């Protein structure tokens, strides 16, 4: 987290809980157009439909783009963009390794961009 | 949270499927064998996004089965320790809260909650309420939490959670 | 130790073991309890067709009843049997249990209203100290007016929608942002534009409850789009964006208006329909054997048209994954149309037309996106709870019937036969402590060793003298094993007593401690003898644990009802019957077989009973009088006043009244009753003879007790007269013998529904002695008729798909057809 626990996940792309939803529902509408789905996959789809804070693909693409120009660690682009802290303060109370990394000024601006995109 | 890591598998394909569509059978057996397996090295695997390449299929000497090495990109849920994650509470007990982070089932101890909140029996939404019902957590509540200890059973993976940080409450 | 606290205090034990703490009433809270409990539990049309096996004045009865339970802390038995005048005619003992149960619900409702009134108060204060939403006294009025816990959820949701986003209240750990974007629209201040719609939510709720335009739409002299420009911001650039945000606000404020949600709730309660479809798995797995066949498809089935437990089965199918169901108010003239007409202005100007279009589409979003979903889920929960209660009532009736059977009608000596093929047998004492054990391995040559077994049957019947022989119906083998003993009687009666409880006794670890060496079917025969001797004692003994009592089978679906409620219902049936019979404690102080009875006496329970028996083992004395109990056993006046009128004492061990259904507090009157049969001399005067039941002038004693004593003791005097007539007359129905249907059902282990005529079944053809004769796995005889008959066409030795044309319960006829013309349609 703050320091990373494994050695292999750091060079692995991190996904939001809304990229996952649009990828997982794509797999379904592939499947019934084509066997029955997994219990884990279906119930994870229900979980990520519960927390789909961006219902449209281009919104997720824009959110990922914005956080990409912000230049923060690839773990952090998914423990913010789907945690949607509302106050820069909320956000940092959340990421013990984000305080000190970024100044306070851009925090409200980026966070308000996330709550705008929902 | 949900990663996208390339990983490996070895499909032992039986000689029945040596027809014109053996590669499709490799793909189908990858989808059948991989999805749902809660490996502790690589977390939960939810869906196989794509199959990079179906490798050279080595015929096993004396066994008939062909071992196919498959590289594949799959959606992966590995919730690292010290993470703040959005659960969905499924049931309430005296010992704490049993929640569902998605694929993972999670636990919150009776002292892993803020101490201001207490169990409420004899209500068919059995719940942990405060004394003035400022925040009450019944079934199906999108509570944030902090996963502090992740432990592996090699059949399913469960992590434990707490709620002593700012905002770690109902949404 | 909480065990010590329970053992010490003078409350009824189940009062102390209640989740809610017990507290008194002030005759105003008590009247509110009575009226609310009556309206919510005794006169309320169940949505489902609930049949079973009262009146407005019951409120007073409930009133009176509640008084006891809350004030003098009288448990339900002590109220039910003695203070009958205050509750009877209407309040049966089961209705008193229902009053108790709904009291624990009313207490919870007041607790939640109390805290929430408190909260609204603090919030109102915060508001004052502080476009604007006012905590008027109407809010506190509805909060006090709350009657159900469903309304109390509406009021809470209403309060959370507007004033919820106020954490600094506890200031005088922050709130997580709510998922609805209504918070965002309120940050952007669209609520004012939401106000610019004609009606406020409350006025539309009044329109709904009155079904006409009691309030009038307030048109705004402009175009909605032109107001939209005033509000467009970064959050909502387009005027259509602010339009839709305002529509969403109007929808969410209509949804969380308690008047609107209440009226729509009532509409669902009256006019709602259940439509079922099968999933693909349910399009395959559903067959005629599956319980889903009767409803695999359904359309426009009103929720009020359902039956005993249909909805429980429907939800079971939906949980498995077979069915996709939906409860909707409109048919498949929609109820929205009334909503639209109430929220409508008829002015034909383009401005008013556009404002009305916005209003009606916003209220469409309110009705579909918010209200249908929540109210359908709530109605589903209510129907499921109704079905679970039905199942629990069915299990209660099963336990009632099994417990409503008298001991014996020839200390009774009984031999029990329990065939598994090693058959065993055990002989029961006059008090239950087994005398001996014996083995009679009857098997079907060796058809002469079975005659030898019959011979030793006769010899042991000549040696030991049992008044009844009992055979455990376990297979169809006992359908003729009764023949294998009944003629041996000629060299005393035979009864076929079922053995499922005996099977539990076999697997009972407690019984294994009782019988370490006795083989399984031998302990089963023991328990069969104990049951036929007295069912209640054995039921209390073996079913003293949750798993033990639950491992019996009262209903097929009993695994799908709330376990705690089922335990409570079965335990209250146990308590009912135990207190009706009474408990002779000094017998149980030596025989452990009866000990499990004592806990089911009112006031007393699982703790006070063990403490009492251990204390008597400290004195190592016999309880000859209940005065001895109160003095030596040092039992408080309340627990004594509860459990005295039911703890039997054997008089042949000294107030004889201790062996009667006469409470100590009412001893004196009883004496006076015997005095008017002309005390110490009268101890035997009516005991010896019911010389003149017309000697006692009932009305005169009743009016005298009204004038100088305590009034309305009429039925009490009648009870004392009937009790002095016969002491502890058991009212359990005299033990009959199983009818053909009962015998059929036990031996076949199958039910009239599972004996479905039309059922495609498995079968086994053994031998033909005319038509084809087969046997089921149950062992019954299935006759394939000659009319449907050739050896080659139907061979011998294998199994074949077959349909049950005709059945019989005394012949064990299971007639087949096997013709493929029948296997379809």
């Amino acid at each position: 987290s703050q320091l990373i626990f494994p050695k292999e996940f750091e060079t692995a792309e991190t996904l939001l809980n809304s990229e996952v939803h649009m990828l997982l529902e794509h797999r379904k509408q592939q499947n019934e157009s084509a066997q029955e789905l997994s219990e884990v996959f279906m119930k994870t789809l229900n979980y990520t439909a519960r927390f789909s804070r961006f219902k449209n693909r281009e919104t997720i693409a824009s959110v990922r783009s914005l956080l990409l120009q912000k230049k923060l660690h690839k773990f952090e682009l998914a423990c913010l963009a789907n945690l949607c802290p509302e106050t820069a303060e909320e956000s940092k109370a959340l990421i013990p390794s984000l305080e000190g990394r970024f100044e306070d000024e851009e925090l409200q601006q980026i966070l308000d961009d996330i709550q705008t995109k929902r | 949270m949900f990663y996208h890591i390339s990983l490996e598998h070895e499909i032992l394909l039986h000689p029945r499927y040596f027809g014109p569509n053996l590669l499709n059978t490799v793909k189908q057996k990858l989808f059948t064998e991989v999805e749902g397996t809660c490996t502790g090295k690589y977390g939960f695997v939810i869906a196989v996004t794509t199959i990079d390449n179906i490798g050279a299929g080595v015929i096993q000497p004396g066994r008939g089965f062909v071992l196919y090495p498959v590289k594949y990109k799959a959606i992966v849920f590995r919730p690292f320790k010290g993470e703040v994650v959005d659960a969905v509470v499924t049931q309430v007990n005296k010992v704490g809260l049993f929640t569902e982070i998605g694929p993972m089932s999670c636990f919150i101890s009776r002292h892993s909650i803020p101490s201001e909140m207490e169990f409420d029996p004899n209500s068919n939404p059995p719940c942990y309420k405060t004394m003035d019902e400022d925040i009450v957590i019944q079934q199906d509540d999108e509570i944030r939490l902090k996963i502090v200890g992740t432990r592996v059973d090699k059949n399913d993976i469960f992590a434990i959670g707490s709620l002593m940080d700012d905002y770690l409450g109902l949404v | 130790d909480q065990d010590n606290e329970i053992r010490a205090t003078d409350l009824p034990e189940r009062f102390q073991l209640r989740s809610i703490p017990v507290k008194g009433a002030e005759d105003d809270e008590l009247e509110e309890e009575a009226d609310w409990i009556y309206r919510n539990a005794f006169a309320t049309p169940t949505i489902s067709l609930q049949e079973s096996c009262k009146g407005p004045s019951t409120i007073q009865k409930i009133k009176e009843a509640l008084g006891f339970m809350r004030n003098q802390h009288f448990e339900v038995p002590f109220i039910a049997f003695y203070r009958k005048e205050y509750v009877e005619p209407e309040l049966h003992i089961n209705d008193l249990w229902r009053v108790w149960q709904w009291d624990e619900k009313w207490t919870q409702l007041r607790i939640r209203k109390e805290n929430l009134t408190r909260l609204f108060e603090k919030m109102q204060a915060y508001q004052y100290e502080q476009g604007i939403r006012a905590l008027d006294t109407t809010d506190m009025e509805r909060l006090k007016d709350v009657q159900s816990m469903d309304e109390l959820k509406d009021v809470y949701n209403h309060f959370l929608l507007y004033y919820g986003r106020d954490i600094p209240k506890m200031q005088n750990l922050k709130q997580a942002s709510r998922r609805d974007m209504y918070t965002i629209c309120q940050s952007a201040g669209l609520d004012g534009l939401a106000k610019k719609f004609g009606l406020t939510p409350e006025q539309f709720g009044e329109n709904l409850r009155d079904s006409y335009q009691r309030h009038e739409t307030e048109q705004f002299p402009a175009e909605p789009l032109e107001l939209a420009k005033d509000y467009v911001c970064s959050q909502f650039p387009t005027p259509e964006a602010v339009l839709e945000g305002a529509r969403y606000m109007v929808a969410l404020q209509i949804a969380r208006e308690p008047l609107v949600r209440q009226v729509l709730r009532q509409t669902f309660q009256e006019r709602a329909k259940l439509n079922i479809t099968p999933t693909k798995k349910g399009r395959k797995d559903v067959d005629e054997a599956h319980y889903a066949y009767s409803f695999k498809y359904l359309k426009n089935k009103p929720v009020k048209e359902l039956r005993d437990d249909q909805f429980l089965k429907i939800c079971l199918a939906e949980d498995e994954g077979l069915l996709t169901t939906d409860i909707s108010i409109d048919l498949k003239q929609t109820y929205f149309e009334e909503i639209k007409q109430f929220y409508y202005r008829d002015e034909f100007s383009h401005q008013v037309q556009e404002w009305n279009r916005q209003r009606t589409m916003a209220i469409e979003r309110a009705l579909q996106q918010f209200l249908y979903v929540q109210m359908a889920k709530e109605l589903k929960n209510k129907l499921l709870a109704e079905a679970k209660e039905y199942v629990i009532k069915a299990c209660s009736r099963k336990l009632y019937n099994w417990l409503r059977v008298a001991p014996y009608r020839p200390g009774i000596r009984v031999l029990g036969i329990a065939f598994s093929h090693p058959v065993f047998c055990a002989l029961v004492n006059g008090e239950g402590e087994v005398t001996d054990f014996l083995r009679l391995p009857h098997f079907t040559e060796e058809r002469e060793k079975k005659a030898q077994d019959i011979e030793t049957l006769k010899k042991f019947l000549l040696n030991k003298k049992p008044h009844v022989v009992t055979v455990a119906g376990e297979n169809r083998d006992a359908q003729m094993l009764i023949e294998d003993v009944k003629r041996i009687v000629h060299e005393i009666g035979v009864e076929l007593v079922d053995n499922e409880l005996a099977i539990l006794y076999m697997n009972s670890k407690k019984s294994e401690a009782e019988f370490r060496d006795y083989p399984p079917v031998l302990r089963q025969a023991v328990s069969l003898a104990r049951r036929i001797q007295d069912p209640l004692i054995e039921f209390a003994q073996v079913c003293s644990s949750d798993e033990d009592i639950l491992c019996l089978k009262f209903h097929p679906l009993q695994e799908h009802v709330v376990k705690e409620e089922l335990l409570n219902a079965l335990y209250c049936e146990f308590i009912n019957r135990v207190n009706e019979v009474g408990v002779d404690v000094n017998r149980a102080i030596a025989h452990p077989y009866s000990q499990a009875l004592i806990q089911y006496v009112c006031g007393l329970g699982p703790r006070k009973g063990t403490h009492l028996l251990k204390i008597l083992k400290q004195n190592n004395t016999r309880l000859e009088s209940r005065t001895q109990l109160v003095t030596m056993c040092h039992m408080g006046p309340k627990v004594f006043m509860n459990c005295a009128g039911f703890l039997k004492i054997d008089t042949a061990s000294i107030e004889v009244l201790d062996g009667s259904r006469v409470h100590p507090e009412t001893y004196e009157w009883a004496r006076k009753m015997a005095v008017d049969a002309l005390p110490a001399g009268a101890l035997e005067e009516i005991l010896e003879n019911p010389e003149r039941l017309k000697d006692l002038d009932l009305d005169a004693f009743a009016e005298e007790l009204e004038r100088q004593g305590y009034g309305d003791k009429h039925i009490t005097l009648y009870d004392i007269r009937a009790e002095l007539s016969c002491r502890y007359k058991d009212l359990r129905t005299a033990y009959r013998s199983p009818n053909t249907e009962e015998i059929f059902n036990m031996l076949t282990k199958e039910t009239p529904e599972t004996f479905y005529i039309g059922k495609l079944i498995i079968c086994n053809v053994t031998g033909i002695a005319i038509g084809v004769k087969t046997r089921l796995d149950n062992g019954v005889t299935g006759f394939i008729p000659t009319k449907f008959l050739p050896e080659e066409r139907v061979k011998v030795g294998m199994t074949v798909h077959c349909r049950i044309m005709k059945i019989d319960i005394e012949k064990f006829s299971a007639d087949l057809t096997c013709r493929t013309s029948d296997l379809m349609d």
